[PDB]
């Protein structure tokens, strides 16, 4: 009745031209054209537009991008298969090719599926299914596949037409099936700390799951993390860069005259250099600066006797307190001004005359203008004038150049280390000044003392730190400013930055924030050597490192895989790491950071329940009687 | 690999008609393109025609349009080059070449598989 | 003369607990059916319509829905036939939810005759295809030979011959527990003995009769599914050689003397030495 | 009485020459100076950290434009590597003329500059903008330098992941200034959007990077795309635009979809919480590919109430329209959202941006405005009406009233007169009828001393191209002219391009050719000096080029309709010997995205030579360093200076 079918009218199968590579990026390729080039291509199967873009990258005329190319291609009789994204093994899917007829024929259309091993297909994979399509319409074709392999399975769906009008498309495309189970990660996170004792080597267990497919193993990744920044706010500083340089004074009167404004022009140079502060000035004020220095070096060379003895006039009797406050100028000017390296040495060797036989100093006349001295005038002078020949020989140590002063050298610091029996025998004895104590511990640890003569004198000096509000010391005080900075300038060698030292250097930046700045010669000097010295350390970080080695032994034999981190660029790193199973593993860390570790273990899970539609439901059900072809009996 | 064997070459005159072969070793064939070439002794290798991996269209050379026809067979792993109309100038070894999907034409460097070639002479 | 069949589709939800909205029905009908456009607009016109909208182009109906309810909710329309069937095979339907299309629901239906899901014999973790036309019982001798089917056409792996003893009935198949009498040769299950217990599966749609207590010899190929003993499990199908042998009431005759000789060297051949001399 | 000038940009790139330009101002006849400049590390003594370039000035050659070189191996040996708090520099010139005649205390004079390690151009470009987890990843680098010209230093790549972390790097020498390259992705890894970096290796601040997303995807057979009639919705309470929306679905090899659109609508606010609507469900049929679907008014007002809301709760928010559509004999479906649809006060966009601030009083102010379409193109033909109210500087203010239409592309340029002694001005601009958009704007007056001042103006309000010579005048307004001449420079790319002098007449211009090296953006400069103190003034110039150097076109000719496996002559032109990077993308591929990535075009190309651009804001200045300082530059007479900025921030 209505029953019209073709039966072996049809086209042979061979003569279609199967569609088989799909890409979705082709083209990529870098020519080198003289002027015109053309290149003879060939289109892939898909059945989409095609946007090809190109980028010139000439010698001459530089670079030149393309505007891009709508290419179009168009089968106008032909069958889209679109799979689904992953379908597991032994899971009932079906597939739906369409077939589209953008001409103007009814046609008839035989679909066959090729039988593949691996695929479970309606009667076996021979029968093929006919169905008419309409003029300008497209029709779909069911297919209820269930696969068997669990790689992957190269599937053909054929459709060809009859000898009336030859139609046909083939369709090869390859079904991916995904592994038996469920997948499942694990995150073993550790924190590390390859300083102190905390985690600088540990093993890591292992992961024989019952849970476990036997053959679904994944690869397993490590990724570690560094999150270990430096927070800023813990420096505000905020000295002001006006008052310095209201500082850069020109040398004036005699010896004494000159080293009040002389020596807080280098110290005003040498602070605003190593806190980098010139930008806010012009840079005519830098070379104004040296050009002080310059004259200032060579002036007071006019005041110099011929034995290395420094005084005010010609005509007075040396001080022996002066002749090292020199000392200790003309040493940290060297690096600036290129003067004779010898003329210093021996400016050092009539300090050394008068050496005392216990290890004392003592002086015979001191200076006129004792404001210039500060807080060194007072029951502890003899202490005061021995610890200041040692910050001043240890500066002028740089001085004693190659191998001429050198045995003259030995004979400076055998005077240290015999002064140093000498104010380590004072400070061993308890009851010493306020000034008196930070002038001298802060010149034990630059010659070098015994750390048994050195920690007595860091315990005392810590004891005297009477502190109020949220300042920490020793309307403004002239004098305090001085004993405050001889010992921010000690604490800075034995605990760099400390709880203390944060906050002790934020109180005499407020007493530099009056109005005149600082308010006598020792004051200005060596304050702004302590905060100089303090800004350094405070902006200096530098940790880094972070060595991490971990290996394995399994399957692959043994493999190792070792990485360092730290470059303070990147946020964290991920690598392969191709280890065997969930079985023995050892880890070696090194550096000195904080480290953050996650191990990421994935493979396949248990299968448990489907969960077939519980929220929807649809259900359809047929009766009746439908005529069919061929099958068996 | 997959690997050519050519054959069906030899002496003939000018203005007749040769049947050329390819035979291809392997399984994956329908994977790759084809493309029969030729060299001139004293010159380099030129393009004849060239052929999809489907066997869907043709591409022919300037002088090869309408004389020469390529096919192919993927069910029987065949190369075919149907000649007629020879010229004495047409004489050289005949190569037959495999190459990838995503291959230039006139680019005789980057086709994959080669075979050993064919001698065709034409005389007069 | 036209000629059509009728369906019945009923949906619910229990989703309350869930996503809620509307929904759309996308059905697939049978490869050569397309739907009668007066069927459905029969649901478009009532006061509990409960469909609002459709519009079908050949085996592929949509249907919006409106309101989705807790109880039972039927709507039946018709289908004319175009082409007659080439196969027996189900089909899928996918209700998605409205306001959240990756929500949805895919249930296969299958044959008014026949039944839902594809054949396929399913023991212990590894499932196995049961396609391909049925197996069928040979007498030879009332009606190829051995060796020729052994080693050349289909390659037969595994050589038994075997006694039949116990015949179940399992889901949609006919089992058949035997108990091995000679082993010929062997592909699959290396330590294959004498009188071990092996099941033989076969499709129950086919017409194949099997006789309990008797001796057969029966070759073909091997199977990936393991019994519930922990033996190799073997599939009866296409390409399987199902030969009863003959009782001793025949081989002790006259006339298949000659004839039971090609059955015997077969086994002694084929046994011993296996394929290729 | 007599100066030394001295200009430069105020950022140093190192590896790239720094032009400098030096200037005598108020010198004798027989004069002749002499010098050298280069830059200078303070707090490592005065270590040089460029090598000296000699200059030497006479009095009629009395301008000289300079270039610095700047090496590598000495800016480090000096050492601004080991510097700390921040990047900064000296330009020092370097001249016994301030010493052994102008009697200084220095025989130097320089300024304050920052440096940066950021050099040349680097453009990269992928496989493609979407991939699934475990496919293969090719990318591509393109290295260049300041001029251009592809360029031969050794880079550093690195791949981050969708985390953030470190997964490859390679670092490659570049002979032919290109990198191809290849990973995969894991198969298991999560989705998210990755980041292959490149930078040069003795560069550390080279960021140029692109983004890829990663995603489980089946690669669509149809785009669906969602176009409303118009691009917004006006909220006015006597009127309601029209809300109807058309649903374009056709395939990506060409033709429609048949099909059937599925459309639910909603509301979305700025944090991201969707409100559908309940009720109100669109399905319609698609005929010819398309689907015209329309919101009804009595409709849209039922929705809101029950949302128990009203028309006056429009003020922000904007109208979400959700589409999927299915497949009609195909089964297949694909989805699209609309999420630009804004209710709008106003159908008109002001960007007054253009206009300059801190003008001189007594010279024309130039209101130049550009006019757009909400969330569209620039729109021609609209009348803008400015109300100017000067404020009082002891006298009764006075209201002006201009009107002028947009020329092109919503330009228009309106000059108001200013005369002398103002407090401030006050800006009323309405444009568009009916509905306008409003804009206030307020802006300061000079202080009350007075130096002297000078007015920029522009004839030709039309942006130009490439190869147009531009003509300003310039005259100096409120002084005695007691000098004799003019003095400008061009600024493009933060550099320092040409420089020259112009004499002083009565109407004084100047012609300035607009060359390829004037980029999209270039600054005018222009200056005098009233006895020892600088009046200056300057303005931004934009360029309508958009056009290569060479040309690189693409073409497949025919009249195409290709069928699958044809062969294909793709033709290349271009206008020099090129290495030409090619690829055929996917155009399937930018509907499966979730949110479409924009690749490489010519457009991004010319903002990246702008990056290098110093200055801020449209120019001028109420002070003579404002002016130099918010072009970009650094400059010193002696007296007066700038200070350095504090990188690209401009409060
Ligand atoms: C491809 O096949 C379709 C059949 O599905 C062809 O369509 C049909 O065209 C005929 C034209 O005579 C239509 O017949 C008419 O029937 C109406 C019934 O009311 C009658 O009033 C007219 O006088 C006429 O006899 C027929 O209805 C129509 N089929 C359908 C389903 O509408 C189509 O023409 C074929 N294409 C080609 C290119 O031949
Ligand atoms: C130059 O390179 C650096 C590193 O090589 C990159 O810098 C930074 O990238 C992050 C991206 O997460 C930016 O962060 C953002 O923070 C804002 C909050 O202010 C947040 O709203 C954003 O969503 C984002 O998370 C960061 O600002 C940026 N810059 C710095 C100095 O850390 C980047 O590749 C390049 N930096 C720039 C500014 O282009």
């Amino acid at each position: 009745a209505l029953e019209i079918l073709q039966e072996e009218d049809l086209i042979d199968e061979d003569d279609i031209p199967v569609r088989s590579f799909f890409p979705e990026n082709w083209l990529w390729r870098v020519e080198t054209v003289d002027r015109f080039q053309i290149l003879t291509l060939w289109l892939p199967d898909s059945l989409t537009t095609w946007e090809i873009h190109g980028l010139s990258l000439s010698k001459t005329k530089g670079l030149c991008v393309a505007t891009p190319v709508q290419l179009r291609v168009f089968r106008e009789f032909h069958l889209h298969l679109r799979l689904p994204m992953s379908v597991r093994r032994f899971e009932q899917l079906e597939l739906r090719p369409v077939l589209y007829n953008y001409l103007d024929k009814n046609l008839t259309v035989s679909v066959h599926v090729s039988p593949v091993e691996g695929l479970c297909l309606a009667g076996g994979g021979g029968l093929a299914q006919q169905v008419l399509v309409p003029a300008g319409s497209a029709r779909p074709v069911a297919f209820s596949v269930v696969p068997t392999a669990a790689a992957a399975v190269s599937l053909k769906v054929v459709a060809r037409g009859s000898f009336e009008f030859p139609v046909g498309d083939a369709v090869s495309k390859v079904l991916q099936i995904e592994k038996e189970g469920a997948i499942h990660r694990e995150e073993l996170v550790y924190e590390l700390n390859p300083l102190d004792h905390r985690g600088r080597t540990l093993e890591i267990p292992g992961n024989s799951d019952p849970n476990m497919i036997p053959d679904g193993d994944f690869n397993s990744y490590v990724r570690v993390t560094a999150s270990d920044p430096l927070d800023t706010l813990g420096s505000e500083g905020a000295l002001s860069p006006g008052g310095v340089a209201s500082l850069l004074r020109l040398p004036r009167g005699c010896g004494e005259e000159t080293m009040i404004y002389l020596a807080p022009t280098l110290a005003a140079s040498r602070y605003l250099d190593k806190t980098e502060q010139w930008s806010t000035l012009p840079p005519e004020t830098k070379d104004h600066a040296v050009d002080l220095i310059q004259k200032g070096y060579m002036r007071i060379q006019q005041f110099r006797k011929a034995d290395g003895s420094y005084a005010a006039w010609l005509s007075r009797d040396s001080s022996t307190w002066l002749t090292a406050f020199v000392l200790k100028v003309l040493s940290l000017a060297q690096e600036q001004v290129g003067g004779s390296p010898e003329k210093l040495q021996e400016t050092s060797n009539w300090l050394l005359s008068q050496q005392q036989a216990d290890g004392s100093f003592q002086d015979p006349c001191p200076v006129l203008d004792r404001s210039m001295q500060g807080g060194l005038v007072g029951n502890d002078e003899t202490v005061a004038l021995t610890a200041f020949v040692t910050i001043a020989l240890h500066h002028g140590l740089a001085v004693f150049q190659d191998e001429g002063a050198e045995p003259l050298k030995q004979r400076v610091e055998a005077s240290i280390s015999k002064a140093n029996s000498f104010l380590g025998e004072k400070a061993s004895a308890g009851l010493l000044g306020a000034h008196a104590a930070a002038i001298t511990a802060y010149a034990l640890s630059l010659t070098k003392a015994p750390v048994d003569l050195l920690g007595v004198a860091h315990n005392n000096l810590m004891a005297m730190a009477q502190e109020t509000g949220d300042n920490l010391y020793w309307q403004a005080p002239a004098l305090w400013i001085e004993t405050t900075a001889y010992a921010l300038l000690h604490l800075l060698l034995h605990e760099g930055k400390a709880e203390m030292a944060d906050q002790a250097s934020a109180w005499l930046t407020r007493q530099g924030s009056f109005q005149g700045g600082f308010r006598s010669t020792q004051d200005t000097v060596i304050a702004l050597d302590a905060l100089s010295a303090y800004w350094i350390a405070s902006h200096t970080t530098e940790e880094r490192g972070l060595n991490v080695t971990l290996s394995s032994t399994g399957r692959n034999g043994f493999k190792s895989h070792a990485l360092q981190l730290n470059n303070r660029q990147i946020r964290g790193l991920e690598e392969e790491l191709q280890f065997s199973l969930g079985s023995k593993i050892n880890v070696k860390v090194g550096g000195n950071s904080k480290g953050t570790l996650k191990v990421l273990r994935t493979y396949n899970v248990l299968d448990m329940k489907n969960t077939t539609c519980q929220d929807l439901q649809i259900e359809v059900t047929v009766k009746g009687h439908v005529e069919y072809t061929m099958e068996a009996n | 690999q997959v690997q050519l064997v050519e054959s069906g070459g030899g002496l003939v005159q000018t203005g007749d008609s040769l049947r050329l072969s390819c035979a291809a070793s392997g399984r994956t064939f329908s994977r790759y393109a084809m493309g029969w070439f030729r060299q001139a002794p004293g010159k380099e290798r030129e393009l004849v025609a060239a052929i999809n991996w489907s066997g869907g269209s043709t591409y022919y050379a300037d002088f090869a349009k309408g004389r020469f026809t390529i096919s192919r067979d993927n069910a029987k792993n065949m190369l075919y080059l149907r000649m007629s109309s020879l010229k004495p100038e047409d004489t050289a070894v005949y190569y037959c070449a495999a190459g990838g999907p995503e291959v230039e034409i006139t680019r005789a460097n980057e086709y994959d598989y080669w075979g050993q070639g064919t001698q065709v002479t034409v005389s007069s | 003369q036209e000629s059509r069949v009728h369906y019945t589709v009923c949906i619910w939800r229990n989703g309350k607990v869930g996503l809620s909205g509307m929904a759309i029905a996308d059905v697939t009908l049978l490869s050569g059916f397309h739907a009668l456009r007066a069927d459905l607009e029969k649901l478009t016109s009532l006061s509990d319509r409960y469909v609002s909208h459709f519009e079908t182009e050949g085996p592929h109906v949509l249907l919006y829905f409106d309101s989705v309810p807790t109880s039972r909710e039927c709507v039946g329309f018709e289908a004319v036939q175009e082409v007659p069937v080439g196969l027996v095979q189900p089909a899928s339907a996918t209700l998605y939810d409205y306001y959240n299309p990756e929500r949805r629901c895919s249930v296969f239906y299958g044959a008014p005759s026949k039944s839902r899901l594809l054949a396929t014999l399913c023991s212990a973790e590894v499932c196995q295809c049961a396609e391909g036309k049925c197996p069928r019982q040979r007498r030879a001798l009332e009606r190829g030979y051995r060796m020729k089917f052994a080693c050349y056409y289909p390659r037969v792996e595994y050589g038994f011959q075997v006694k039949v003893l116990r015949e179940d009935s399992r889901a949609a198949f006919r089992l058949f527990e035997t108990k091995i009498t000679q082993v010929l040769h062997f592909t699959k299950d290396v330590k294959a003995a004498a009188n071990q217990m092996r099941n033989f599966l076969v499709r129950a749609s086919c017409r194949l009769r099997l006789e309990p207590g008797k001796e057969y010899l029966i070759m073909g190929l091997d199977g990936a599914t393991y019994d519930l003993e922990g033996h190799p499990q073997y599939l009866l199908d296409s390409n399987s050689w199902i030969e009863e042998m003959p009782s001793e009431r025949l081989c002790r005759s006259t006339r298949q003397r000659a004839a039971c000789a090609q059955l015997n060297d077969f086994l002694n051949e084929f046994g011993t030495q296996g394929c290729q001399v | 009485k007599p100066r030394l000038l001295l200009f430069s940009p105020s950022v140093v790139h190192l590896g790239v020459p720094l032009s400098v330009g030096v200037q005598l101002q108020d010198v004798p006849r027989g004069q002749v100076v002499k010098g050298s400049v280069f830059l200078r590390n303070p707090s490592r003594n005065n270590v040089p950290c460029s090598p000296k370039v000699d200059f030497t000035l006479s009095s009629e050659r009395d301008f000289a434009l300079l270039s610095l070189q700047v090496p590598l191996k000495d800016a480090k040996s000096c050492g601004l590597h080991q510097l700390l708090r921040g990047p900064e520099v000296q330009l020092v010139a370097h001249s016994p003329w301030l010493k052994d005649s102008l009697s200084r205390t220095t025989n130097i004079q320089g300024i304050n500059l920052l440096f940066s390690s950021r050099r040349g151009h680097l453009f990269l470009q992928t496989d493609q903008p979407i991939y699934n987890p475990g496919q293969r990843v090719r990318y591509r680098v393109f290295a260049l330098d300041q001029k251009m010209r592809p360029s031969t230093d050794t880079i550093t790549v690195m791949v981050e992941n969708s985390h953030g972390l470190r997964v490859r790097k390679k670092e490659v020498y570049m002979p032919s200034s290109i990198f191809q390259d290849d990973f995969v992705i894991p198969d298991i890894s999560e989705p998210g959007t990755w980041k292959i970096s490149a930078r040069f290796s003795d560069g550390l601040e080279s960021n140029s990077s692109t983004q890829f997303e990663v995603k489980k995807y089946v690669l669509p057979n149809f785009e669906v795309k969602i176009t409303p009639g118009k691009p917004y919705i006006l909220t006015v309470p006597g009127h309601l635009d029209e809300m109807q929306l058309d649903i374009q679905a056709r395939y990506i090899y060409g033709k429609p979809v048949q099909g059937v659109a599925y459309v639910r609508f909603g509301l979305l606010d700025e944090d991201g919480k969707k409100t559908f609507f309940r009720g109100l469900e669109s399905q319609t049929k698609l005929v010819n590919g398309q689907s015209h679907i329309s919101l009804s008014k009595a409709e849209f007002q039922d929705a809101l109430e029950k949302l128990n809301m009203g028309i006056t709760d429009l003020q922000g928010l904007r109208l979400y329209v959700a589409a999927a559509i299915i497949e009609s004999p195909g089964g297949e479906m694909e989805e699209a959202e609309l999420t630009s649809w804004y209710f709008v006060s106003s159908p008109f966009s002001l960007d007054l941006s253009k206009t300059k601030r801190h003008l001189v009083p007594g010279a024309p102010f130039l209101l130049q405005a550009l006019v757009r379409e909400m969330s569209g193109s620039p729109a021609s033909g609209i009348p803008v009406k400015v109300s100017a109210t000067v404020s009082s500087p002891g006298s009764v203010p006075e209201v002006q009233d201009i009107q002028q239409n947009t020329d092109g592309s919503g330009q228009v340029s309106i000059p108001i007169i200013i005369p002398q002694t103002i407090s401030e001005l006050q800006l009323s601009v309405s444009a568009g009828s009916p509905h306008p958009a409003i804009a206030r704007l307020t802006v300061a007056a000079p202080p009350s001393g007075g130096p002297g001042f000078l007015s920029i103006e522009r004839p030709d309000s039309r942006p130009p191209r490439v190869g147009d010579t531009l003509n300003l005048n310039l005259r100096a307004v409120g002084s005695g002219a007691t000098f004799s001449h003019y003095y400008y420079m061009i600024l493009s790319r933060g550099q320092i391009v040409f420089m020259n002098r112009e004499p002083k007449r009565t109407l004084t211009s100047v012609s300035v050719f607009v060359d390829h090296h004037l980029a999209p953006s270039f600054y005018f400069v222009a200056f005098y000096y009233h006895g020892d103190h600088p009046v200056a003034n300057s303005l931004r110039v934009d360029v309508q080029a958009g056009a290569c150097e060479g040309k690189l076109e693409l073409s497949v000719d025919g009249a195409k309709q290709y069928r699958n496996g044809e062969s294909v002559k793709l033709h290349l032109e271009t206008d020099s010997l090129a290495l030409v990077a090619l690829g055929a993308l996917d155009t399937a591929l930018y509907a499966a995205g979730s949110k479409s990535h924009k690749p490489l075009n010519m457009g991004k190309v010319f903002e990246a030579m702008n990056s290098y651009d110093l200055g801020c804001g449209p120019g001028g200045g109420d002070s003579a360093l404002q002016v130099f300082q918010a072009a970009g530059l650094a400059f010193s007479d002696g007296d007066q200076w700038t200070l350095s900025r504090k990188r690209l921030s401009c409060p």
